């Protein structure tokens, strides 16, 4: 005998659909089958259904406004002559009017996002024709953006998305769906957050580590928010289109007084692809940032070049410069030298060496 | 994937590593040539003409690197790792299959070294490893093979 | 310093260790101004380069004035020094004599 299944829970879908769900027993090691009884008791018609499902979730089509559904739920062993558990705590859940579906939508600039509604008047379910759409209370959505998609519910189109501003601690556009004139006080959120984020990495001078910084400047909107560095190493090179990895580990980066993060990879692999992204995990959702991938030897940030000595050739008269070539990177490399007249403010004069195996240069002055 | 620069950039990470080994004050005075006894295992000036010498090399380079706590060690184990990389994708592109080298079997004996004196063993391994590279960069316009 | 004993050319991994620190440490003095305490300062930089080293200020008083020549005496007393944001420990002796 299965104990009865745990953490009954009610959300609605986005297709508006009621989804009932609930938790398996920790303590099966074999599948259960389960029976879904729902009662939807409303003002003018009561309504049971038994349901047998060996999903841990069942919808329930089209949710009604004003109802309250009452739901239990008992498991037995799928193979054999099991015995049902007993039923579920009963939860009753009674709605309230006007569906939102879906009831929030996280999203990135861009996208595009649409909402359906029903609004109910009076226990009676008002034609789409007469249901306006507003948003954040302040102004009527045009009404090219409306399609009737069926006689009751009303459906809200939204097109090459832009950043939602944020109104004092609200990060998100409440988005409103009315009966004509009046309106309701539930709306529907949708957050859009820039993920544009740039992340950048240095590899030190003896590239022993690699410290990759990206700033918070487009995040600190986001109460709540929690950020997290993650990385997919490849075994070599980067690929030609980085994309996100199933396979991914996280990072710890440390916020510094500049207000960047900064994470530092030792040891690294200088030839293996680092594929990056930021990871925001809201509290419903998460978001990677378009990843970009990173290969810590193409990414060196050279030391100065060391021994530098010059001077002017006796009897020829040409400044000849030296140097030794600065320990990294061993790639061939070209050579800028700015020169000027030593005072308060130097007039830097720019030359370029191309030349890889080029050590010293002679410039006339 | 472009085999020239796969090419170059295995010339650069050789003279990356040589280049690391030179910042290293203490190494520079060791003779690379010269012979020690004990540290015989460790992969010193002996003709490196192939591929494969080069993999087990690098392969042997590394396992001796890993095992000595110096920051600047650990990551010329892993410029050999990446290096052992390219060598691959080099025997790829010329149709050759480089089996995967392990490193030396015989490391119960290298624990004796590092502990009775560690700075031989880092002194040693380091000024060798940069002759070998030094070879190794030198042949491989030669058409190495494998 | 590694000081090796070898077989004509050829030599062998073991070396013998050689020590030598500068022990020419300056320790200066200075009593506060209404004389109640003595403050006594010493720089770290000549030490800086021996991790593991640790460092402990010892003294022995007379009872009365310094004598011509200084010299380590076998029964001493250490004193509690505090790295100061200068990095010069500072040790302060109080009551003072």
């Amino acid at each position: 005998k299965p104990d009865p299944p745990l953490g009954l829970h009610m959300e609605i879908t986005d297709d508006g659909n009621l989804k009932i769900s609930w938790s398996s027993p920790p303590l099966v090691p074999f599948p259960l089958q389960y029976q879904v009884k729902y009662s939807e008791n409303s003002t003018t018609v009561i309504r049971e259904a038994d349901k047998i499902v060996s999903a841990t979730s069942l919808l329930v089509d089209s949710i009604l406004p004003g109802s309250s559904y009452e739901v239990q739920v008992r498991g037995k062993r799928l193979d054999g002559p099991g015995i049902w558990s007993d039923w579920s705590t009963p939860r009753v859940f009674t709605t309230q009017d006007v569906i939102y579906f879906p009831p929030k939508i996280l999203t990135s600039v861009g996208s595009n996002v649409s909402f359906h509604c029903i609004y109910k008047k009076e226990n009676k379910i008002v034609p789409s024709k007469e249901i306006v759409w507003w948003m954040n209370l302040a102004e009527k959505i045009p009404q090219s953006q409306y399609d009737v998609v069926s006689d009751h519910v009303s459906k809200v189109t939204f097109f090459n998305l832009n950043e939602t501003k944020p109104r004092g601690k609200f990060t998100y556009d409440a988005v409103y769906c009315c009966n004509e004139h009046e309106c309701h006080h539930r709306y529907a959120e949708l957050y859009v957050i820039d993920v544009n984020i740039n992340i950048s990495c240095e590899t030190d001078g003896y590239l022993t580590k690699m410290t990759c910084r990206w700033s918070t400047s487009t995040i600190q909107s986001l109460a709540e928010s929690t950020l997290q560095l993650r990385y997919h190493r490849s075994s070599l090179y980067c690929s030609d289109i980085p994309s996100i990895h199933p396979i991914s580990e996280p990072k710890d980066c440390y916020l510094q007084s500049d207000g960047f993060y900064e994470c530092i990879f030792q040891p690294i692999f200088l030839l293996s692809g680092y594929t990056m992204w930021i990871r925001i995990n809201h509290s419903l959702g998460s978001l990677d940032s378009p990843p970009t991938c990173v290969l810590p030897d193409s990414v060196v940030k050279p030391l100065p070049p060391s021994s530098v000595k010059a001077e002017i050739t006796i009897n020829i008269g040409l400044l000849k410069i030296s140097w030794e070539k600065p320990v990294f990177p061993e790639n061939n490399l070209q050579f800028q030298i700015r020169y000027g007249l030593s005072g308060k403010e130097v007039q830097w004069k720019m030359y370029e060496v191309y030349d890889a195996k080029s050590k010293s240069v002679s410039l006339p002055v | 994937v472009p085999i020239q620069k796969v090419q170059d950039d295995t010339k650069t990470l050789i003279k990356t590593i040589v280049t690391r080994i030179n910042d290293i004050s203490h190494t520079q005075s060791v003779s690379s040539k010269q012979k020690v006894t004990g540290l015989d295992f460790i992969p010193g000036l002996h003709p490196i003409l192939t591929l494969s010498k080069m993999d087990q090399t690098l392969a042997v380079y590394q396992q001796i690197l890993t095992s000595m706590p110096s920051r600047n060690v650990i990551q010329i184990s892993n410029d050999l790792e990446n290096l052992r990389d390219l060598l691959h994708v080099l025997a790829f592109s010329k149709s050759c299959h480089l089996p995967w080298a392990s490193g030396l079997e015989t490391l119960d004996s290298l624990g004796g070294v590092l502990e009775a004196s560690g700075y031989s063993t880092e002194v040693v391994a380091l000024s060798r490893l940069q002759g070998s590279l030094q070879d190794m960069l030198w042949q491989l316009d030669l058409s190495p093979g494998c």
